[PDB]
């Protein structure tokens, strides 16, 4: 999926699917 | 259907259904915005069984800027800015080239020309813009008619071509993609060098585009609703 | 003293009139505003006199005529100063006027594309409109807060606060348009928003997360119909600023 | 598709020549470009386009770039704004432009008008005459005198305007706000000789004490107009104690609480001062520039509300363009250096980033551990500041470091701000960590980063997500890179910074490559490996590399 960054609000990362 | 017994999950969902989504899901591209679910899917399935040369530089911009998108266009109009002189004209003047970048690729070009140095990149965009801008012109009806929101008085000889011009999908698209790079053009051409000024040659298609323009705007709310 | 008051603000009017006649109505190249400086000047004297006679809402109808003529005169900074100057007049006494003339300040610092000060200014009025007009609200409050939500959360899609300036009311704001983890349907309507308005909100938001900006195109000629004209403007400068950043000088 | 021209009273600046001058240019010309993007009116643009800043300021000819005019627009114009004001041409580009010193616009003859123009007005004034209407004519004097071309058009303005000065009653207000800038900008195109100077003088004294508050800010407007002159010593010694008096008495009193005060009564006290302190400095008081400068900060020190944002950006311009000019002494040159900083820490990003141009044009007028201090409100400005801030905060801050630091002085602070959680825009600093080590690459210092790569591969390493962890990596190995084909994908990377497919993982294990095989002795090339075996778990994109490194 993808997760919030934690470093920034608006920015997303993904993670192992 | 992980979790239920297998004997009634190969009942829920045979085999042959399960590679129908999965194909799906692939060919949609929905594999890659959804990948929990696919990865639950191939599950199931389981469960019921180089070196960097300037032409691999080239080959890797292509993947970005040989695209339809509007997601990156800053990176990647600074992407083309690398590929060689000699190179450019031909990259962004094939079928396959992203038509987003040419306002980023003049604006990027402009802030070298403003600089002090001369634009590869500038020159390259401009003449792909107005090739492209004399392109669509060919395409019009060979006599104008004035558009009439009221009145499509002129059916066989102009108007039927008209709306197989706008409402195409893929030309409709095109028109405010180039109107965007000619812009960005038009908004700089004062402060230009004498011989990046517009040539004569080309004011006469440059009104028939924007006209153009204003028409297949007002065509799409008159048929659909208020455009972009 | 309310006769020399009422003097006063016929006697700006006049200037003020003058003003708009070669402003406006002539549309003069050689119209440098020697009328509306003494129109300013004027009320000036007329706000220290009205404050002085400790009447505040008599001196905030002063700062509304001058703030709404400088926004007509195409100074709209001005303006939403004297707007906010009005608001903070009014608000001891009458929090609605108070919320009207704050509405009116924001329309301006937007004219202005002073956005952050906007922003501050819409999550004041909601913090006003939920403290005098409560959790549900009354119905004129209910539509100030209906503004200022769909306002803020088109504002902070434009400006994107880092962790330092996203404040808990606007964390407080977003995360109902938001997921909190990776199996939420993200938040169900507390009911303040039309529910094909909050459901295109929430597309919005999310397609801003998943940089999907053919869903974002897609949901700008959708909420067309929806929004006022002033949110039609700021859904425009967030697909603006999504496919052409500024701050590259480029 | 035009505007009014204007020809300011500000000369090109010669600070800007020099070698840090140029260097200066640079910089304050990103930060100016940002600046006018932000607050500008926009008057004379019509479309969306950000970067299409103009000036109708033509080479007394063809219009100076925006570039070149950089603080040479009248301080008392708000930015962008396009309008007629009262001050449009200096009076030395009446002298220069029309060869007087003590017609034809586009085809147009303005020779013509101007001519016919004062032979109506002149009769129609001083005959009687509607009361009403002389004003009106007055305005229009003040005016079409902008066109005027040849002298004895401002001689017979002159002479009109101080006989119709005896003719009219002297209780006038009306009159008086046309009448008093009329006659300053005669009697200034006139030279100010004895034979014009003590009327003027006399008329501008005694007309700062007037109620109308215009009939002040056309005083005010006259003193600007007659100060352009060469002067002689016996106006000079009388004339210039009255303006400085005036300043010091109203300024002082209102600067902090300025939107409680008419805007262009400010502004206009505040460019008689600038110009005062450049074009005046032996003959101006010694508490004049020192108290300006501390009433000014004062301005500056306001809240959003209590300082208009117009006024706020005038007084900084002014400000910054008084540092320039090389006509401080230094105690107000390291005064108002002290105001700059305690101005970048806030909320408004317009306001932050005008005060962020003011602290350049200081660090590049002073050209040793105080620099640090400096830098350090650049990165955190990156760090707490919105994007349209932040972007712009790093595109300057390469030649920032470049300019005041040895490389191994910033070295551990660019990296670091990179890599910190408490950094919200990593794809802001992976151009600075790149223009950073390139410039070391272009002078002949590679071997200072094959050092502080290695020097901090576990700190990366140490990044939570590993999608940030196998990013990040991505833009420092292709930022160390000598390659050009691989120091030209950082784009590439940057546009990618959440994802973790395929072919992110295989970037990754190309570029850490590329590096080990030609960038990196048996003893880094095994320590590499060391550092990378610790995170080699058998998934992991570092277990991908490890197969590629070992073989």
């Amino acid at each position: 999926y993808l997760i919030r960054s934690s470093f920034n609000w608006f920015v997303f990362v993904e993670v192992p699917c | 259907l992980l979790a239920a017994n297998l004997q009634s999950s190969m009942a829920q969902l045979p085999m042959e259904e399960l590679n129908r989504i999965q194909e799906y899901l692939q060919s949609s591209g929905l594999a890659q915005r959804h990948q929990r679910l696919y990865s639950l899917l191939d599950r199931f399935r389981l469960s019921t069984m180089v070196s960097p040369d300037k032409d691999w530089y080239v080959h890797l911009v292509k993947s970005q800027c040989w695209t339809r998108s509007d997601s990156a266009l800053l990176e990647g109009a600074e992407l083309v800015n690398r590929i060689p002189a000699e190179d450019m004209n031909a990259f962004m003047m094939n079928s396959e080239f992203n038509l987003s970048l040419l306002a980023p690729c003049l604006s990027l070009g402009m802030s070298e020309i403003s600089g002090g140095q001369k634009s590869a990149l500038f020159e390259a965009a401009r003449e792909v813009t107005l090739a492209r801008v004399s392109g669509t012109v060919q395409q019009l009806p060979a006599v104008h008619h004035v558009f009439q929101p009221e009145l499509p008085a002129e059916p066989a000889a102009y108007w039927s071509k008209l709306n197989d011009l706008f409402g195409d999908a893929a030309l409709y698209q095109s028109l405010p993609t180039l109107a965007r790079a000619l812009a960005q053009y038009l908004v700089v051409v004062s402060k230009l060098p004498s011989h990046l000024h517009l040539p004569p040659e080309k004011e006469k298609d440059i009104v028939k585009f924007v006209v153009a323009t204003l028409e297949a705007l007002s065509w799409h709310l008159i048929h659909e609703q208020i455009p972009l | 003293g309310p006769g020399e008051a009422l003097a006063l603000t016929e006697a700006a009017r006049l200037f003020l009139r003058q003003e708009r006649d070669a402003r406006q109505r002539l549309v003069c190249p050689a119209a440098y505003g020697e009328p509306l400086q003494a129109a300013a000047s004027a009320l000036g004297a007329a706000v220290r006199l009205h404050l002085e006679l400790g009447q505040p809402a008599a001196a905030a109808a002063l700062c509304l005529e001058l703030a709404a003529a400088l926004r007509d005169l195409g100074q709209p900074a001005a303006a939403a100063g004297h707007f906010q100057r009005a608001a903070q007049l009014q608000l001891p006494q009458l929090p609605l006027a108070a919320l009207q003339a704050l509405g009116e300040a924001a329309s301006c610092q937007l004219l202005a594309r002073d956005y952050t000060g906007a922003l501050a200014v819409f999550t004041r009025m909601q913090r006003l409109a939920r403290e005098h007009g409560s959790p549900a609200a009354l119905g004129a409050f209910s539509d100030v807060l209906v503004r200022c939500e769909v306002s803020r959360v088109l504002l902070l899609l434009l400006l994107q606060p880092p962790p330092a300036k996203l404040l808990p009311e606007h964390a407080q704001t977003l995360e109902k348009y938001s997921w909190e983890a990776f199996d939420s349907h993200g938040q169900e309507s507390s009911g303040q928003l039309p529910e094909e308005l909050f459901l295109l909100l929430q597309s919005l938001v999310m397609a801003t997360h998943e940089k999907d900006t053919e869903a974002i195109k897609s949901l700008q000629v959708e909420m067309w119909p929806l929004l006022t004209a002033e949110q039609n403007h700021l859904l425009h400068l967030v697909l603006q600023e999504t496919i052409s950043p500024s701050g590259q000088g480029v | 598709v035009s505007c009014l021209e204007q020809q300011p009273r500000n000369k090109p600046l010669k600070a800007l020549d020099t070698r840090f001058g140029r260097k200066l240019s640079i910089i304050r010309g990103i930060v100016e470009q940002e600046i006018q993007a932000m607050v500008s009116k926009r008057e004379n643009i019509a479309t969306h386009h950000l970067y299409q800043a103009w000036d109708p300021v033509p080479s007394l000819g063809a219009l100076i770039s925006h570039e070149k005019l950089l603080l040479q627009i009248n301080p008392e114009r708000e930015l962008g704004s396009m309008s007629y004001k009262l001050g449009q041409v200096s009076i030395h580009s009446v002298w220069l432009g029309n060869s007087i010193t003590p017609k034809h616009r586009a085809g147009v003859d303005i020779h013509s008008c101007s001519q016919f123009l004062l032979e109506l007005y002149s009769r129609w004034i001083l005959p009687r005459t509607p009361a009403i209407l002389i004003s009106e004519v007055v305005r229009s004097l003040l005016v079409v005198s902008d066109l005027f071309t040849e002298r004895n058009q401002f001689e017979l303005m002159y002479v009109t305007l101080t006989e119709l000065r005896r003719v009219h009653p002297s209780e006038d207000e009306i009159l008086a706000q046309y009448l008093v800038p009329a006659t300053c900008k005669a009697a200034a195109v006139l030279g100010m000789d004895k034979a014009v100077a003590e009327p003027v003088s006399r008329l501008l004294e005694s007309t700062l004490r007037s109620s109308h508050l215009p009939s002040r800010v056309g005083a005010l407007h006259g003193i600007l107009y007659v100060l352009e002159c060469d002067l002689l010593d016996d106006t000079a010694k009388q004339l210039i104690p009255v303006i400085s008096d005036y300043l010091l008495s109203n300024l002082k009193g209102i600067a902090h609480c300025v939107n409680i005060h008419s805007q262009q009564h400010v502004l206009v006290m505040c460019a008689t001062a600038f110009y005062l302190i450049e074009n005046y400095p032996l003959d101006v008081g010694p508490e004049f520039s020192a108290s300006i400068i501390q009433m000014c900060g004062v301005m500056l020190s306001g809240s959003e509300e209590s300082t208009p944002s117009i006024i706020y950006h005038c007084a900084l311009r002014g400000l910054e363009r008084l540092l320039l000019s090389e006509q401080l002494s230094r105690l107000d040159a390291e005064s108002l250096v002290k105001l700059s900083v305690d101005r970048v820490n806030v909320h408004s990003p317009h306001r932050a980033m005008a005060a962020l141009g003011l602290m350049l044009t200081c660090m590049y007028t002073g050209k040793v551990i105080v620099a640090m201090e400096r830098v350090s409100v650049l990165f955190d400005r990156i760090r707490k500041g919105f994007p349209c801030e932040a972007r712009v905060v790093a595109r300057i801050l390469p030649q920032f470091l470049d300019d005041f630091f040895p490389p191994q002085d910033i070295m551990n602070k660019v990296i670091g701000e990179f890599l910190s959680n408490q950094q919200p825009y990593p794809q802001f600093m992976a151009t600075v960590v790149y223009k950073v080590f390139q410039t070391l690459h272009s002078t002949g210092q590679s071997s200072m980063v094959r050092d502080w790569v290695m020097l901090s591969l576990s700190n990366f390493t140490q990044r939570a997500p590993v999608a940030m962890a196998t990013w990040s990596l991505s833009c420092f190995f292709v930022s160390a890179s000598t390659s050009p084909w691989v120091a030209a994908i950082l784009p590439h990377v940057i546009s990618r910074m959440g994802k973790l497919e395929q072919v992110d993982v295989n970037l990754f294990c190309l570029v850490a490559t590329d590096f080990y095989r030609h960038q990196i002795e048996e003893l880094d090339r095994r320590a590499f490996q060391s550092v990378l075996e610790v995170v080699a778990a058998p998934g992991s994109p570092y277990h991908r590399l490890l197969t590629c490194l070992r073989n």
